[PDB]
């Protein structure tokens, strides 16, 4: 009971970390693919 | 900087959606070329822009390495002789830090001019020093 | 009476076994999931497959052969056709690649 | 630390990291060197260079006086890696990683 509890508490910690990492990787991928366009502002009047 | 009224009016319009000789896919280097073409079309003269690019290319050959990241077109004397449309566009790039696209916006502008003037350019790829013999 | 190919652009970037292409202004353009030939030499070509067509006009390419010969700035020709490979009883007893090369 | 010249201004501060925008002319900063952010006219906070971007922006890891650091402050370059006192004159003392007693 003391050996299967540790593996259960060690598993939940790893599961939370991995799922969060996956999501952030997708977030960074969609941020990287995005490109900012030309800024259409009155730059001369600065 | 004190841009002319005509360029100011055009810059605020949706010129990107206007008609052009060719339907090139939108791109960062294409927006500037369209702006130059639209500005030049109003005056009817397009060779002025080509001369400006030639001067820019000649001047860049003497500028220090990585001049496009510390660039100040206003302070650069070589660009002082450029036409208002070209100078405005260069300042436009410098504001966005995209002066490295100078050599590609020119290519698009030439393509638009050739299409408008009904000129077909054939690229002859030859070995180093074979430009002498372009006969076949 | 010339073997005229269909040039569609140049090679911009290379990252391992994949590449990106920039189309030359005013060119026919390439079709999705088609095969293209990267002219590594005036007589030698490397096979690639179209995978992405981006808004900027850039094209994602999956390289298949002669990767080491691919360099940035090389020309690209578009066959305009999907992938076709030899098939028949004449291939039995042989070892082949996915491209059909023995 | 001996300063040589200004190499830009502080732009962003995210906790213990920071970014520097280049000074006019982009003098340049050597990688992995130590830089002095002029938090006060007489006080300079220590930073470590860890990234030289294409645009000219420098990535800095702040070491001390992180709270004092503010955007817009000048940054000077030592031009050398981190060097700390060493020898028998340091025995029996309590120091910090920067060598300060």
């Amino acid at each position: 009971q003391q050996r299967t509890s540790s593996l259960y508490n060690k598993t939940r910690q790893f599961g939370i970390t991995a799922a969060l990492i996956e999501i952030l990787s997708a977030m960074s991928s969609l941020e990287g693919n995005a490109m900012k366009g030309v800024r259409r502002n009155k730059f001369w009047e600065g | 900087y004190t841009p002319p009224e005509g360029l100011k009016k055009l810059y605020a319009s949706d010129f990107e959606n206007s008609k052009y000789p060719l339907n090139i896919v939108p791109s960062d280097s294409v927006l500037f070329a369209k702006f130059l073409y639209k500005a030049a079309e109003e005056k009817g003269n397009f060779d002025n822009i080509l001369s400006d690019f030639q001067k820019i290319a000649a001047a860049a050959s003497k500028l220090p390495i990585f001049w496009e990241r510390t660039a100040v077109v206003e302070k650069i004397p070589e660009f002082k002789q450029l036409s208002e449309p070209t100078f405005f566009t260069l300042v436009w790039m410098q504001n966005n830090g995209m002066l490295e696209l100078i050599q590609e916006v020119a290519e698009v502008y030439e393509t638009f001019v050739n299409a408008k003037q009904k000129k077909a350019v054939a690229k002859i790829f030859v070995a180093p020093g074979g430009e002498k013999n372009v006969e076949e | 009476f010339f073997k005229t190919t269909e040039m569609i652009g140049y090679v911009h970037s290379i990252d391992g076994t994949i590449a990106t292409l920039i189309p030359a202004p005013g060119n026919p353009g390439v079709a999705y999931n088609t095969i293209i030939q990267i002219q590594v030499s005036p007589t030698t070509f490397a096979a690639g497959l179209v995978f992405n067509l981006e808004k900027d006009g850039r094209i994602g390419i999956i390289l298949m052969d002669n990767i080491t010969e691919v360099q940035s700035g090389q020309k690209v020709m578009a066959t305009g056709q999907l992938l076709h490979i030899p098939v028949g009883a004449g291939v039995l007893g042989k070892v082949v690649n996915p491209l059909g090369h023995e």
